[PDB]
């Protein structure tokens, strides 16, 4: 059960990454994906999910800016960081949980820092 | 896997819970006399020794998780499979938070001496904050777990300690374990549920079968060990009620902890061994919307239950089927309203023993139709333990008939009804 992200990395304030994150040896289509934020020294918050039948959440401090998309075909999730802000630096993981109480599944995650 | 003392820790965690506290009234009413309620004390936990081991066995056979839906689909069928999910998700976890939150009510009221009118308000109330707070993702509901967890140990044993120091305990306090007002034959079954209420729970020993790192050498020893700890816990706490209190006493109050406690504590040891039992109650409500919440995910995504795609929605936002917990909730509000503590609490065992004894006979059957089955657990005596389990289950089932009609036709109505949507379920495909 493999999560391999990309697409994050140093970036100019109000640019925009999107994080693909390609998921293999899981039920994609069952799994409700979702992208968390872990900044040093902290633990990790949830930043956007998308349930398997496609309906969205996103973080307050994201909400309006970041579009999070699912596509079954490729199992990939996508992230689109729209007008990014300098507080947004910090390291993004790609989860895969199927239900609240289920396993957890993490990526390696990926750091993204806003330079400006 | 699972150390062996964590497994007999959280088989005592799981076990023990608010139902030593309150269904003394009970014991005592039916049985009368201070060594009947003892003796039937003693019988549950032999009863419910023996099917632990029984249900362990099949649980260590199918570790998949699910429990008794798995174990009942696999042996008679998935109608039977189905049949106790919906019996869990419409009778067992509706019945339970109701008879938890008019029970937290009644506590409640007596602590803080209002009005009797206002338990049903309360009950519901309670209810309805503890399944919008585990609407708010798994934090909250842990925490809140664990610190009731830890918390509901303090009231059993100070009040333990306590009674069995208290001025004028004695064997003196243990008599005539017979009243002839209160016929032994009839009165041994209502306070033998009285008491299995107390040990309900029980069951999850068999999905903790599957989990454990080496069953059948630690498996046999920490259930017997599990399980005999909460007998001498349950026994311990009886012999305290009635050093402090008579049996008449017991079954003359809806909260025989809180006297007890008011008669050990007096001033504020009694407030707060109550907060204790009222803190007890919230976190087994807890853990019984935890528990049910899981259910109507399960009966949905194999597309048993109507409109199972409502039923299996996720929230996005705590990755959490809510729907079937909106369902619960209702069901457990009717069950409030129109509905007691005692009464409850005698449903939920009759049909919960029921499929229990199901789940025996479903062993046993396996034990004939399947012997090649790799078996990491055998149970210790084959002809003998299962035989007392189901025999324990059978007299409970058939008791509650002949003595409570009304509650029976109750569980069997609602299974009844649980039958045709299977039919039309299967029909439809969801």
């Amino acid at each position: 059960v493999q999560l391999v992200e990309s697409g994050g990395g140093l970036v100019q304030a109000g640019g925009s990454l999107r994080l693909s994150c390609a998921a293999s040896g899981i039920a994609f289509s069952r799994m409700s994906m979702a992208w968390y934020r872990q900044d040093p020294g902290k633990q990790r918050a949830l930043v956007a999910r998308i349930t398997n039948d496609g309906s969205t959440y996103y973080d307050d401090s994201v909400k309006g800016r970041f579009t999070i998309s699912r596509d079954n075909a490729k199992n990939t999730v996508h992230l689109q960081m729209n007008s990014l802000k300098p507080e947004d630096t910090a390291v993004y993981y790609c989860n895969a949980q199927l239900v609240a109480w289920s396993e957890n599944y993490w990526g390696q995650g990926t750091q993204v820092t806003v330079s400006s | 896997e699972v150390s062996g003392i964590t497994a007999l820790t959280v088989v005592v965690g799981t076990v023990i819970g608010a139902g030593i506290f309150f269904k003394p009234t009970a014991v005592y009413g039916a049985a009368g006399a201070p060594g009947l309620g003892l003796l039937a004390w003693f019988v549950a936990g032999i009863i419910t020794i023996a099917g632990g081991l029984t249900v362990a066995e099949i649980g260590t056979i199918y570790p998949q998780t699910g429990g008794m839906m798995i174990y009942l689909e696999k042996v008679y069928g998935r109608w039977l499979g189905f049949l106790v999910g919906w019996a869990q998700m419409v009778i067992y976890y509706p019945a339970n938070i109701a008879a938890l939150a008019i029970i937290f009510a009644t506590q409640f009221v007596n602590l803080f001496a209002l009005s009797d009118s206002t338990i049903v308000p309360t009950a519901i109330l309670t209810s309805i904050f503890l399944m919008g707070v585990n609407f708010l993702g798994t934090k909250y509901s842990g925490w809140i777990q664990t610190l009731a967890t830890i918390l509901k140990l303090i009231p059993l044993v100070v009040i333990i300690v306590a009674g069995l120091l208290y001025p004028g305990g004695g064997v003196i306090r243990l008599v005539p374990f017979s009243v002839e007002t209160h016929p032994v034959l009839t009165s041994f079954g209502s306070a033998l549920i009285a008491t299995l209420f107390a040990y309900d729970g029980w069951i999850n020993v068999g999905t903790l079968a599957g989990e454990m790192k080496n069953p059948g050498k630690m498996l046999p020893k920490v259930i017997i060990g599990g399980l005999s700890i909460v007998m001498a816990v349950y026994l311990l706490t009886n012999i305290a009620y009635l050093f402090v209190l008579d049996s008449s006493q017991l079954a003359g109050t809806d909260t025989p902890a809180a006297l007890v406690a008011s008669h050990l504590f007096e001033g504020i040891g009694s407030k707060l061994v109550t907060i204790g039992i009222l803190i007890s109650v919230f976190g087994g409500i807890n853990g019984y919307i935890i528990s049910g919440l899981r259910v109507p995910y399960a009966l949905a995504t194999q597309k048993m239950l109507p409109f199972s795609d409502w039923f299996a929605r996720i929230n996005p936002k705590t990755n959490l089927p809510i729907n079937g917990g909106l369902v619960m909730l209702g069901i457990a509000i009717v069950m409030i309203l129109t509905g007691q503590f005692n009464q409850l609490t005698d449903l939920i065992v009759f049909v919960i023993w029921f499929f229990i004894t199901l789940t025996f006979i479903a062993v046993i059957i396996l034990r004939k139709t399947q012997p090649d089955i790799e078996r990491p657990y055998r149970v210790p005596f084959y002809p003998v333990i299962p035989l007392i389990a189901i025999i324990g289950g059978l007299y409970i089932i058939f008791n509650t008939l002949i003595v409570q009609p009304k509650n029976a036709f109750i569980g069997i109505l609602l299974t009844l009804i649980g039958i045709p949507i299977y039919f039309y379920c299967k029909k439809k495909y969801g």
